């Protein structure tokens, strides 16, 4: 079969939100790493 | 990207040395271009003025001065008499602070060592000989320095150990040879080190159908064996007893003095400096009455 | 190709039959009591080896992977002879060797029982017995020379270090005639399987790969196989007997090998000198000549013990 | 003489070069044009080997040694006593081995067989050609070939190995050895299974394809099938020779250090440098 | 004692006798099909003389 | 942009993504752990000014003749 | 978020997760055990002010 | 130019594109990390004048 | 000249062409990177007068040889 | 198989993603150049 | 199969794309020659 | 010429192009390996400065 477009919108909304939430905690991880020992 | 090959044994035995042509040209150029030029000699008369000269008693004043210029070039940089001396008083063996000029103390021992190498180990160094440059390369530290580590370190073949043989000189097993296969592994590890130290392979010194054979081996194997006897003398009598002389930054973790090995002279080449012949130009270092028939210019 | 059949109920009367061929259960991969014990004993052998290797890099899991092919579980020191050694100095080695040996023998029993249950000839366990024979000479030859130090270290590059040093210690294994024979059968095994594999694929169009039918009811595929080799090299096997040539060439590889190892260090200590005695060694012109003083000067010492002190040279 | 079923198959045709002119048998042997060239090269090469033995120090079979020339001759033909004789024999060997493969192709064509056997034998010719042609040419002297002598070529193998200090560390050699050892196991396994179904214990019915399939699956954990085991044996045996050819051609032309220090790349992977 | 004789030489000739015995055995097995040979001068067995043709019995399903 | 999930199976892309991110995260940690500046398990308690730094160009003649370490 | 378990069979997910966590935890413990500072089986009693520290900058 | 996506399937190409870019990016980072000049994990805090430079020609 | 595409399948030519150009680009870059004069990652900041040049000839002392004596 | 309507919509995203990637990479290069130039 | 209708349009794209690429490469060599000429 | 009736141009074109590519690469790598024409390292030398083999 396949993915129906209203399911694809629901899935995309989660997938984009999850991706950005991961990037946000990785941003804080780099904020902490930089203030402990900057690499430039 | 071509390979140079040198045949060192009979047809079809594959006793051959292989070299990457680009790599070898590079290593060779990086010796020739830095190879230090020697100042020319002289022959003045008269009695010697020195206050605290103990090894170089036997050469003219001009030869002595020329030697000191060479030593600084070969160990310290071309003008760096301050590396060994209180420049206000060359005869000093101490700083103005009273603390000993350890580099001058070492260099005096290194002169005796070099004369011992060139004089007593001519079976190894022949008429090429060694000078301070052979090990030092213009720098205070030679390559291949080694220290006490574990009991089974094979570099102690060059210090206190003797005996590497493991092969039986007969068909049947006997009580004469009880060597372990582990001992053959130890000799094999030792022999890889020697091969690498010269940039050669096993066939330079062996026909590997019988590693024990001397008749089937190139004559270089006999020279190599005298190199082992020479290093034992150099390490036991000259380098290892300098333990109280150096600052603790030069010493090993056990507090032992730095010791030499084949790579210290050879630096990965089949002869040191690809066989450059410098010792003939510096009679201060010969330890011989004549160098290749050229007589020693005594006083 | 690319018209595969797929069978939903059980072939043997994709999928597989659960059932019996008389005493033989079909379905699961057969272990039985001997197979289960073999896996238990062999697992403990593998664990002892790996834990010793991992301990030798100080438990560092990065170095354990990075250095893995250089890591060894190493046999005892030579001066113990056949006595029990300290646990850290070969005691774990002998323990892993014991469990590995039991595990191998239990696997042989597992294979032997399965062949009989399937009502098959005993050819496979006797072929495997030839491999086990060679393996066991890495125990019996160290036993016959009198020291467990001569055993093979467990480790990828370390066991190859041993293989080279064994040939060095005993004066070049190329001149061992049973090593030479073992190589002839090893190469012959590659010659035969190349020839036979190519032969059967060359007649597979005619049903030649159905070898049991071709043995019991000779088809044109068998006849063409026989005529190819007869016309090529003047003699031929049969569809059955080519498998006997195959069987013996494989089996003789490890059998002649094992005899060569057992003879080494027990009967002959220098195979090159045995080669000289028996006329194997081709002459070359001398590369060097020693004077009588050099013959005394250039003899060395046999290798001794390592120095157990750190001398000072205080002078 | 002929096999009791043979005469039926002895038709004309399937030759590559000679047409009907050489399309005949001599005893069991098929001739053909490459039969003629085979025997020519075999006879010439063998008699020159016997001449090399005659001018050498001994007639002892093990000790005869026809050596290649010195490396100084490069890619020229040396004086015959100085190793030029080895070079002529090498040309005869190549002529014989090539003729043998092409003769096999004529025999397979006449029988309606696939060309698998000629091409499998090509794997052995490749390894020989690598040792005496390709690697010596890349090194720039025919003197890098191995000597023709039953033990003197083992002295060559020994010394070539130690030219790289510890030849076991050659990565292509490790693969080639693994193919040789796996081949011998596979040959023992396949040989045993066919014999044990066709020769069951006394008083037992002859076995079946299903029985060898069941047992093989217990041995390896998968069923290979009747064609699959012959594909595997051909792959292992020929792959061994191909990886052998690779392992020697990289030693010297492409790598010139000890083989142990080749592994320096693995120790320096950036995840753990 | 015996100088030239040694155990490795003894073992090797024991293997040779076994091995030639095995080649003879295998060549007998090789002749269970296609023999005796046809020839213009009559039938021929070569050497060694072949083992006889071999009859196989199959598992009864009746 | 959501129509990408009609083009690819949304079930399988997730497994591919998590597998990629896990491998990349491990690779970066092990690259750092093997370094000297960021061998944090041994030297993580060092302040940033006293953490290791890689070698630098001599910014000079690279020629000035040496002097021995004081005895 | 529970609809995610409709898209992935938890029989598969938990086996993969438990396998990942066990391997990761073992790797981390052994990385610590082989370090100087955290070789706790030999040196766990030392107390933090005298546990090892990796060498500060060579420029010191 | 969008007619090119009637020839080539987006499903095939976008996988091949992501694969190629990921491999190329990773190759370049490891090439730089192995250099002296750009071994940025050890030396990233050095100023541009302090960073290594390969040997010039002596011309003499 | 467009009739060349009646002979050769355009869809396949593009894959062959890009593959050739990708290989050639990588080969030339790695050749240059391996050279002294164009090892641009390490020495790219050197001026054109300071970049390496191959020798007009190599040189030696008469007793030195790069290769051991043989036969 | 795809329609031109979809190919139109796809190509718009494809080219826009290419541009976004090229933009980020250009900022990345200028940061790297500012930190440690290679010519 | 391939038509003349496809072929003449395709030749336009190939030739223009080839020449465009060669022009970009020409500028890359102009830049490289300015930085470190090889003759 | 009628030669294109004997040999398929669709084959000869590919065989020719492949031959020229192999020959061209061989000549470049031969020259690149020489002393006199190792142009990547020494291309900026003048003709009177470039290497020459021994007389
Ligand atoms: C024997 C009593 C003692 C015993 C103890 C010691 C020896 C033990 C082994 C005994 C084996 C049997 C010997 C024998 O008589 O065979 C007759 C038969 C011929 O076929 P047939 O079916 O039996 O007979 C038919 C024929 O009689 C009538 O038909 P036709 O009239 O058309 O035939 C023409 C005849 C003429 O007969 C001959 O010429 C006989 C030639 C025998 C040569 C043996 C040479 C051995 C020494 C070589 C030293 C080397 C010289 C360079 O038949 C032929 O045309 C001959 C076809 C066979 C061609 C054989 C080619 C060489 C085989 C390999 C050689 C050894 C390689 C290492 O020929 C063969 O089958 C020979 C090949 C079989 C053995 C191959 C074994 C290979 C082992 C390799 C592994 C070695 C590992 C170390
Ligand atoms: C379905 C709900 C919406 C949402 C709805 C809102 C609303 C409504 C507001 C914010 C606000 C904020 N959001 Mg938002 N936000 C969402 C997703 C995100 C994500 C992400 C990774 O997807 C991030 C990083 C953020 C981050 C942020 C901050 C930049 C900002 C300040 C509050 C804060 O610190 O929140 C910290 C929280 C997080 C970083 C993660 C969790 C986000 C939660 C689910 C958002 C809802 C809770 C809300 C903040 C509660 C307070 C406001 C209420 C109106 C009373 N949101 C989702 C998609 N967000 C506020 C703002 O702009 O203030 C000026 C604001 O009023
Ligand atoms: C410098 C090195 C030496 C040398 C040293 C040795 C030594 C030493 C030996 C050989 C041996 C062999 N050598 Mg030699 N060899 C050299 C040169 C060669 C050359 C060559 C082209 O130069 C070749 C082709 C060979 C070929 C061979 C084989 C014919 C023979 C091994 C047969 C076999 O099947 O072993 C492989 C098969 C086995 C080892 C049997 C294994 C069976 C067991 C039951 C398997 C158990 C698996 C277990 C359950 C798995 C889990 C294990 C755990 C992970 C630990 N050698 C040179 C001269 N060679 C052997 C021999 O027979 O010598 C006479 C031997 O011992
Ligand atoms: C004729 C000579 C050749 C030969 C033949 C040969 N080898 C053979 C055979 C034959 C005919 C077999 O029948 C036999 C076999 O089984 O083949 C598949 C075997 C065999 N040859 C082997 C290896 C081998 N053969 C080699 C060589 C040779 N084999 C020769 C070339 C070599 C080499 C070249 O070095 C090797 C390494 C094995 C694959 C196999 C014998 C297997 C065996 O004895 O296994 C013993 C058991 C173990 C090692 C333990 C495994 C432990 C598990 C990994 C642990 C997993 C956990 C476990 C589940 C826990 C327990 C829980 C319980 C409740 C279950
Ligand atoms: C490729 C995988 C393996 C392989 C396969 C293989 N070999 C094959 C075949 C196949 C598939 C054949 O069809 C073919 C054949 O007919 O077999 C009966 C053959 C064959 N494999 C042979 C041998 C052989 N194969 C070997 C190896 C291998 N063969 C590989 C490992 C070896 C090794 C490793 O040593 C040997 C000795 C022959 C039995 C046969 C090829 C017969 C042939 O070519 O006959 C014509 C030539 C002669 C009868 C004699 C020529 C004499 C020369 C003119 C002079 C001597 C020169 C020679 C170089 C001297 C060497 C002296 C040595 C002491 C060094
Ligand atoms: C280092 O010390 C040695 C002696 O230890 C000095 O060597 C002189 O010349 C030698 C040929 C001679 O054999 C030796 O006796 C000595 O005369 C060398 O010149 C260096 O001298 C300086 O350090 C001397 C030292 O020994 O510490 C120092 O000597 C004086 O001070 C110490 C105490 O610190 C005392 O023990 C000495 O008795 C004393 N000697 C003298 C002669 O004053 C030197 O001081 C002076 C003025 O000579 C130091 O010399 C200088 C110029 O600083
Ligand atoms: C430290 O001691 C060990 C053990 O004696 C020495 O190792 C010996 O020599 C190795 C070359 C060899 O591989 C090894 O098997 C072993 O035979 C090692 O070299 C160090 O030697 C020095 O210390 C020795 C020692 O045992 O203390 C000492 O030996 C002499 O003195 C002891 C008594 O203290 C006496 O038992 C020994 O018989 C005696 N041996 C000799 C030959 O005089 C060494 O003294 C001498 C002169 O050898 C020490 O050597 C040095 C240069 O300090
Ligand atoms: C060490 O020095 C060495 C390295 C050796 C020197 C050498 C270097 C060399 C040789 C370099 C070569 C470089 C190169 C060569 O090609 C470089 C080429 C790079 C390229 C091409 C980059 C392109 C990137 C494009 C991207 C990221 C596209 C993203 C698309 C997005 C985000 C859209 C997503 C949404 C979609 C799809 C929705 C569709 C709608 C649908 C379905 C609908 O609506 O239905
Ligand atoms: C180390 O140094 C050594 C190596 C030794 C030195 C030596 C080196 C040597 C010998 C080098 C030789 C180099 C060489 C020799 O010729 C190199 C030749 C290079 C060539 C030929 C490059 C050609 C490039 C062409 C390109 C990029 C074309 C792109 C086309 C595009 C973009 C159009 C796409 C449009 C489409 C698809 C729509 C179609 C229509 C549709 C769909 C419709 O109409 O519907
Ligand atoms: C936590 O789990 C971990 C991660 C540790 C599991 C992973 C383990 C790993 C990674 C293991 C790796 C193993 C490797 C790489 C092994 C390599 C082995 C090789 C290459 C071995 C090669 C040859 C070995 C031989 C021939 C050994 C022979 C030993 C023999 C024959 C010993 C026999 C001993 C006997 C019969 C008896 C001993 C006891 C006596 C009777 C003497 O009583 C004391
Ligand atoms: C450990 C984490 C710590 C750091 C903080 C992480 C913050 C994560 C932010 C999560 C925010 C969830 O906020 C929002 O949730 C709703 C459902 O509730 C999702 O909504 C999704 O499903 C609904 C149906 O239920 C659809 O109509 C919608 O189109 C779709 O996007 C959104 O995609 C997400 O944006
Ligand atoms: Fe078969």
């Amino acid at each position: 079969g396949g993915m129906t477009e209203e399911e694809a919108r629901r899935f995309h909304g989660y997938m984009v939100t999850g991706t950005l939430g991961y990037v946000v905690v990785a941003s804080v991880a780099h904020f902490l790493a930089w203030s402990w020992r900057p690499w430039f | 990207a071509a390979t140079d090959t040198v045949q060192v044994g009979y047809r079809g035995t594959a006793m051959e040395q292989n070299y990457d042509h680009g790599d070898l040209k590079t290593k060779f150029a990086q010796v020739k271009l830095p190879q230090s030029p020697p100042p020319a000699g002289e022959s003045p008369p008269g009695p010697l003025p020195w206050k605290n000269v103990q090894v170089l008693n036997d050469i003219s004043i001009a030869e002595f001065n020329r030697t000191m210029i060479a030593m600084s070039t070969w160990v310290a940089g071309t003008g760096n008499c301050a590396y060994c001396h209180n420049v206000a008083a060359f005869q000093d063996d101490t700083l103005p602070n009273g603390k000993p000029l350890y580099t001058k103390i070492v260099a005096r021992r290194m002169l005796q060592m070099t004369r011992n190498i060139n004089g007593n180990y001519s079976q190894h160094v022949k008429n090429t000989g060694v000078t301070c440059y052979t090990c030092h390369m213009g720098k205070p530290l030679p390559n291949g320095l080694w220290f006490y580590s574990s009991q089974t370190d094979y570099l102690r073949h060059y210090l206190d150990r003797d005996g590497a043989r493991v092969i039986t000189q007969g068909v049947a097993p006997s009580n004469a040879n009880r060597s372990s296969t582990k001992q053959a592994e130890w000799t094999y590890a030792l022999m890889i080190s020697q091969s690498r130290s010269l940039g050669v392979n096993c066939t330079y010194c062996h026909n590997t159908r019988q590693f024990a054979s001397w008749r089937e081996a190139p004559p270089a194997r006999v020279t190599a064996y005298h190199g082992i006897l020479m290093l034992r003398d150099v390490n036991q009598n000259y380098l290892a007893p300098l333990q109280p002389v150096y600052p603790a930054v030069r010493l090993g973790a056990m507090g032992d003095a730095p010791k030499a090995q084949c790579v210290t002279c050879h630096n990965g080449a089949y002869k040191p400096l690809y066989g450059a012949q410098m010792a003939k130009d510096f009679p201060a270092m010969w330890g011989r009455a004549d160098w290749n028939g050229v007589p020693f210019p005594g006083i | 190709t690319r018209v595969q059949v797929r069978t939903v109920p059980e072939p043997g009367i994709f999928s597989y039959l659960a059932g019996k061929f008389g005493d033989a259960q079909i379905g699961p991969i057969y272990l039985g009591w001997a197979g289960v014990l073999s896996l238990i004993f062999g697992f403990i052998a593998i664990e002892i080896i790996g834990l010793n290797m991992w301990a030798s890099v100080g438990w560092d899991p990065v170095e354990f992977i990075r250095q893995l092919p250089w890591l060894a579980l190493e046999p005892p020191p030579p001066q113990y002879g056949l006595r029990v050694p300290p646990l850290n100095q070969g005691g774990w080695y002998l323990m892993a060797g014991f469990f590995l040996t039991v595990s191998i023998i239990l696997w042989w029993i597992r294979i032997y029982r399965r062949a009989r249950a399937l009502q098959m000839g005993s050819h496979l366990p006797w072929a495997f017995a030839s491999a086990i024979f060679l393996y066991s000479t890495f125990f019996f030859q160290p036993l016959l020379v009198g020291s467990w130090s001569e055993m093979v270290p467990f480790g990828i590059f370390p066991h190859l270090d041993w293989t080279s040093a064994f040939s060095i210690r005993y004066g070049n294994l190329y001149y061992n005639p049973f090593h030479a024979l073992s190589i002839a059968f090893l190469y012959g095994s590659a010659v035969l399987f190349a020839m036979h594999g190519a032969t059967i694929l060359a007649v597979a169009r005619m049903g030649g790969e159905r070898e049991i039918e071709q043995i019991t009811d000779r088809g044109t595929a068998a006849e063409r196989s026989m005529l190819f080799w007869r016309w090529c090299m003047g003699f031929n096997a049969t569809m059955e007997s080519i498998h006997r040539w195959a069987w013996w060439f494989a089996v003789l590889t490890t059998f002649t090998g094992g005899i060569g190892i057992l003879l080494t260090g027990t009967v002959v200590d220098n195979w090159y000198l045995w080669g000289v005695k028996h006329g194997l060694v081709a002459p070359y012109p001398a590369q060097n000549q020693l004077t009588p003083e050099q013959q005394d000067l250039l003899r060395g010492r046999y290798q001794g013990t390592a120095p157990d002190s750190f001398p000072s040279y205080v002078v | 003489a002929m096999l009791s079923f043979e005469k039926k198959y002895r038709v004309r045709g399937g030759t590559l070069i000679g047409g009907d002119l050489f399309d005949f048998w001599f005893g069991p042997f098929y001739v053909g044009f490459f039969g003629v060239t085979t025997i020519f090269f075999v006879t010439l090469g063998t008699l020159l080997c016997v001449w090399g033995a005659a001018m050498g120090p001994t007639w002892n079979l093990w000790q005869i040694n026809i050596a290649p020339p010195d490396l100084k001759y490069g890619l020229g033909l040396a004086p015959l006593r100085e190793g030029g004789l080895w070079q002529i024999i090498t040309l005869c060997a190549l002529g014989a081995f090539g003729s043998w493969a092409l003769r096999q192709a004529e025999i397979a064509r006449k029988l309606g067989m696939g060309m698998h056997i000629p091409w499998a034998y090509g794997g052995a010719i490749l390894a020989y050609t690598t040792l005496v042609v390709i690697r010596p040419f890349l090194l720039g002297a025919w003197g890098h070939g191995f000597p023709y002598g039953i033990f003197s070529h083992l002295d060559w193998v020994s010394n070539v190995g130690y030219q790289y200090l510890h030849f076991h560390y050659n990565p292509a050699h490790m693969i080639a050895v693994t193919f040789f050892f796996t081949n011998c196991l596979a040959l023992a396994m396949h040989g045993s299974l066919i014999l044990s179904v066709t020769n069951p214990p006394k008083g037992t019915p002859t076995g079946t394809s299903e029985q060898e399939n069941v047992f093989f699956r217990d041995l390896l954990g998968y069923s290979i099938g009747a064609i699959g085991i012959h594909r595997l044996g051909l792959f292992l045996a020929v792959g061994a020779a191909v990886w052998s050819a690779i392992c020697i051609v990289i030693s010297g032309p492409f790598w010139t250090q000890g083989w142990p220090e080749w592994w320096n790349w693995w120790l320096n992977l950036p995840i753990w440098k | 004692m015996m100088e030239y004789i040694d155990g490795a030489q003894i073992a090797l000739y024991a293997f040779w006798l076994f091995f030639f015995g095995l080649i003879i055995y295998l060549r007998r097995e090789d002749k269970r099909e296609g023999y005796p040979l046809e020839s213009p001068q009559g039938p021929r067995d070569g050497w060694p003389k072949g083992a006889p043709k071999k009859t196989y019995v199959h598992r009864d399903h009746g | 942009m959501h129509r990408i999930w009609l083009m690819y199976d949304p079930r399988r892309v997730m497994v591919a993504l998590v597998g990629f991110l896990a491998v990349l995260a491990l690779v970066i940690h092990f690259v750092l752990l093997s370094s000297q500046r960021y061998s944090w398990i041994e030297n993580g308690t060092l302040g940033a000014d006293q953490a290791p730094v890689g070698a630098s160009a001599p910014a000079a003649a690279a020629e000035m003749s040496p002097l021995p370490p004081g005895r």
